[PDB]
């Protein structure tokens, strides 16, 4: 059923599962028409699919033209989405095949489910948690893969760096979001307290700076407080 | 007119003929149910007096074969016979006419209810639902379970109805998977239509044997398949008109003859408001939309 607070060690167990993100998939800017209408202009998306024990992102670049003709796309944007994870798992070794894909909107169970019936010892769950997976596109270098691909394209990231030479896969995916709820409530500030320092610099295929544990301490405290701040700032506490 | 004699009534019962029901006292001198209407099927059900706990019936064709119901004392329950001596049956029958100890079918010429509950409706039918062979009639009850829902125990005492599952690979086409989830229509018109039913006159009998179960035995698993049944048609895009037509008229004659007390438990809220109101069929079903509006507007 239901991934919560309850069975939240399960994600780091040895059994093979993906999380899967839909929000960033269809993307669009609003804007006036020449007669003062509004219409949308689609910008290309992404699926954010995540093995939480291994940091694994299998980032699925979607591409603007697969929009072009179709009629109602926030709903075929969730059926796509269900078409481009049940195409990678097939693309999968069957050794390498998630156990379990967990969805973070309930309106991704049917779709994916429907998508899956050809792997029927596949469970597709959705979650309580709210994760803060949508931040993802304020990571500068997953932002620019995608804002510059030209035709559908899949892009590998391990999202945590090298941090599991170090640490632990529980404590990795809470710093990860950590890191994102404090991206999604305010990205400038975030931003600055990740990259002010200039001596610490981010490797050419890691995705945040590399600090040290200490560094990643005080870093992770001053993600808290920015939470905490806005917190306030939003509700007058 | 036929004739379904009783060799007695021991234990007191309420029986059922079709849509009609009637009480029976222990050992009162009821011999059974006369002038009942060829070219229908029929039911006759009962219910104890002292354990309302299961309803129990025989489905059955007064052209198939000459019947009656006796009493088993070892078994507890009036239990449906055929008796092959023609002759001898109705040498009996001909007494119990005589001393008036019957009561009679009560069809009135201006109803046309069971006919319109059971157009479609044939014993063969039944008969390959409800597999018993080797008799004529068809034993139904509260308790027996679908083929379906024995997937999800016994499966000589089970209602195999054809197996209706909108998220099976039977319903969905490779590469059209949003196509036919969000429009039922292959599954409705090839699968269902063109492969297993091979017509709509025999879907719409299953349906209309389901529904009956239901609301005779209150059998939940014939209740799950009147409404997958509904909800197939009206979850497709593509439906032949006539097919429509029809299944206004059955459902709305389901509805009108459903008790009122019985509509929390025989209704599933979530498959009317979705047909009458979301469905591809929304505007196509205006009898039966207008019956259930005036009848039922708590559960829409
Ligand atoms: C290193 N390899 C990927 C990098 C690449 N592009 O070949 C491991 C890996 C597998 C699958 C997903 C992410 C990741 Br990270
Ligand atoms: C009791 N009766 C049998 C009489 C006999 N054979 O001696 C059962 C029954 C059979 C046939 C017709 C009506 C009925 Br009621
Ligand atoms: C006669 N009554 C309802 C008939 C009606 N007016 O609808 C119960 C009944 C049904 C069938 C046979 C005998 C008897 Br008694």
């Amino acid at each position: 059923g239901a991934m919560n607070s309850s069975n939240y060690a399960e994600l780091f167990n040895n059994d093979i599962k993906l999380f899967v993100d839909d929000t960033n998939v269809y993307r669009v800017t609003v804007h006036k028409t020449f007669e003062g209408n509004v219409a949308t202009k689609a910008i290309n998306g992404c699926i954010f699919t995540l093995n939480p024990k291994t940091g694994h992102l299998f980032l699925k670049i979607i591409h603007t033209s697969v929009w072009a003709g179709q009629k109602r796309l926030s709903q075929l944007a969730k059926w796509k989405t269900a078409e481009e994870v049940s195409a990678l798992v097939r693309s999968l070794p069957k050794e390498e095949q998630p156990k379990q894909i967990i969805v973070t909107r309930k309106a991704m169970l049917d779709p994916l489910e429907v998508h899956m019936l050809d792997f029927p010892n596949i469970a597709i769950r959705p979650t309580e948690l709210r994760l803060p997976f949508s931040a993802a596109m304020s990571i500068d270098k997953l932002s620019d893969v995608v804002m510059k691909a030209t035709e559908p394209q899949m892009v590998l990231f391990n999202i945590y760096d090298d941090w599991l030479d170090r640490i632990s896969s529980y404590t990795a995916f809470s710093r990860l979001t950590l890191l994102l709820r404090a991206l999604k409530t305010n990205e400038e500030s975030a931003k600055m307290i990740l990259l002010s320092d200039p001596t610490i610099t981010i490797k050419s295929y890691h995705l945040w700076p590399s600090f040290t544990d200490e560094q990643w301490i005080t870093i992770e405290s001053q993600m808290r407080d920015l939470i905490l701040t806005e917190y306030g700032r939003k509700y007058n506490v | 007119m036929n004739t379904v004699p009783f060799t007695s009534a021991p234990i007191e019962v309420t029986i059922g003929i079709d849509q009609y029901s009637f009480n029976v006292k222990e050992n009162q001198p009821f011999h059974g149910i006369k002038d009942i209407p060829i070219g229908h099927v029929h039911v006759i059900h009962f219910q104890h007096a002292d354990n309302s706990s299961m309803r129990y019936g025989y489905w059955f064709d007064c052209r198939m074969g000459n019947f009656y119901i006796q009493y088993d004392p070892k078994d507890g329950l009036y239990k449906m016979m055929e008796e092959r001596d023609g002759a001898k049956f109705e040498n009996i029958v001909h007494n119990f006419k005589e001393r008036q100890m019957m009561v009679s079918y009560p069809k009135i010429d201006e109803d046309d209810t069971w006919y319109n509950l059971t157009e479609f409706v044939q014993m063969d039918k039944i008969r390959k639902i409800v597999r018993k062979d080797e008799n004529q009639f068809s034993y139904v009850d509260s308790s027996m379970t679908t083929v379906q829902e024995n997937e999800l125990s016994d499966p000589a005492h089970s209602l195999n109805y054809t197996v209706i599952n909108f998220k099976s690979r039977e319903a969905i086409r490779p590469g059209h998977e949003m196509e036919d989830f969000l429009d039922k229509s292959y599954y409705l018109n090839t699968v269902m239509l063109q492969g297993i039913f091979k017509n709509s006159s025999n879907y719409f009998g299953e349906l209309q044997f389901a529904f009956l179960n239901a609301m005779f035995f209150g059998n939940y698993g014939s209740s799950l398949q009147w409404h997958a049944m509904i909800e197939l048609i009206c979850s497709s895009a593509t439906v032949p008109k006539h097919m429509l037509d029809k299944l206004d008229e059955i459902l709305y004659y389901q509805i009108k003859t459903l008790p009122e007390q019985y509509s929390d438990i025989l209704l599933n809220e979530r498959v009317w408001n979705i047909c009458l109101y979301s469905s591809f069929q929304k505007n196509s079903l205006h009898n039966t939309e207008k019956i259930m509006e005036n009848k039922y507007p708590e559960l829409l």
